[PDB]
């Protein structure tokens, strides 16, 4: 319902919604900006990703609380309510995946845009896989893997090992291996190799760039500590 | 804690 | 849209939504329970009040951030977006006020129910007054005052001075005096008198009751410290 | 800080 607002107004409203911690509004403003059909800049892709990550982050946190309550329960109310939250999270992931496929990814020719969108595609199938039980849990898992793999192949060819999007991609792909694909050894090897290749490239960075790479390096280290 | 993603 | 669910299921879902911090869902479940037409118990009135207090608490926090941004700005985007949030907060306060007037208050014969609902009526007009600028800012303010006054008159006749609902009522009515009615002296006198009359009644309490009264007494003390 | 209400 954002078709009558100017693209620049939608972006400015998304920034306002972020300051106000109104993330559903932020995501709706960013959806409307994407649907204007023009490619996003670096700053605009960041806004889109923050808005939906926060929205789905809330749904996933609630789904885990209800799932946990439900597990202990084995009336219909917790299962029904977990299902309602689950449907809503599924619709958010479908919305994000539809934006990526119509037509953010097809138009993304630079490495930083294409890898960014492919990471998001892997993330949103991974959220679908967190809740999936059907005939299509396996195809959802493999859609996540294939998006993250394509992103990894491009990033290793086109971006330095310290690039924050390449780092975040590997962090999440390693989480996918660990808790979705049940491949903890692959999760560990990916996080160790990523960390080590970034350490050896820190010397090339300005003080600003050094700070954004080391921040996600620390999350790689946190997971390695947790898992080993 | 909970593992990190970003 | 909750007309087909059992009253008991709505209440149970409101409790689940609370655990999951899904307060808009919690408020919608509680609205549907109230619309069943039966009086609420003590625990159910608490659920209703927590759900809407959290929902409006989020809208008011966002409205203050946007209002503050807008003030600094004196394009149309911040004013328009503050207006959108303002309309949404107004609709929530109207929804709560409609529940109270159709027909929670009319059916509330016990002091603890009637004072509880009258406090909520005062609170939700006070939220409307926080944003009001029109021909009817003054009537909204006086609707808040009149609800809180009726609640105070009943509580002083029917409830001990340590009763948590009487304490919370006075805490909020004193905030109303201070920042809505521009009567800081009345705000201070009300908070001091309330605090002092509760101190002198603590001796009558069990350890459990003593803990819930002293908690809101501390907020009375916090405001007196801030204001003096 | 911010005054308290409840
Ligand atoms: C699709 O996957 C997007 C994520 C891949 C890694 C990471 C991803 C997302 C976000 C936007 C959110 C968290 C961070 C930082 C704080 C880790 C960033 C971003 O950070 C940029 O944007 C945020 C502005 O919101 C700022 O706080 C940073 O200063 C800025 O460098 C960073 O450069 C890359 C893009
Ligand atoms: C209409 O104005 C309702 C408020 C008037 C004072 C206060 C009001 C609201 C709430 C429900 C939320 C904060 C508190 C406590 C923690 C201060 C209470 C409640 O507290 C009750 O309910 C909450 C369960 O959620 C528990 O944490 C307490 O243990 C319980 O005593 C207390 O007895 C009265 C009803
Ligand atoms: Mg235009
Ligand atoms: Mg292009
Ligand atoms: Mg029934
Ligand atoms: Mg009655």
């Amino acid at each position: 319902a954002m078709g009558s607002m100017e693209r620049a107004s939608l972006i400015q409203k998304a920034k306002l919604a972020e300051q106000a911690e109104r993330y559903e509004d932020m995501a709706a403003f960013m959806k409307g900006a994407v649907e204007k059909g023009e490619e996003l800049s670096c700053e605009e892709r960041n806004l889109l990703s923050v808005a939906y990550k926060n929205v789905v982050g809330g749904q996933r946190a609630a789904w885990r609380v209800l799932s946990s309550i439900e597990q202990k329960s084995n009336k219909p109310e917790v299962r029904e309510y977990r299902e309602k939250v689950e449907t809503e999270l599924q619709g958010v992931c479908d919305t994000v995946l539809g934006l990526l496929d119509s037509h953010l990814i097809k138009e993304a020719g630079d490495a930083e845009s294409r890898v960014f969108y492919l990471k998001m595609k892997g993330d949103y199938y991974r959220y679908l896989a967190e809740v999936a039980t059907g005939d299509d849990k396996k195809r959802i898992i493999d859609s996540a893997r294939s998006a993250y793999q394509e992103a990894m192949d491009i990033s290793k060819k086109e971006m330095p090992p310290t690039n924050p999007i390449r780092l975040g991609l590997a962090l999440n792909f390693s989480v996918f291996h660990y808790e979705i694909a049940n491949s903890p050894e692959e999760a560990i090897s990916l996080a160790k190799t990523t960390f080590d290749e970034a350490m050896a490239d820190l010397h090339t960075l300005s003080e600003d760039s050094y700070k954004d790479s080391t921040l996600i390096m620390q999350l790689l280290r946190d997971n390695l500590t947790l898992w080993t | 804690k909970r593992r990190k993603s970003v």
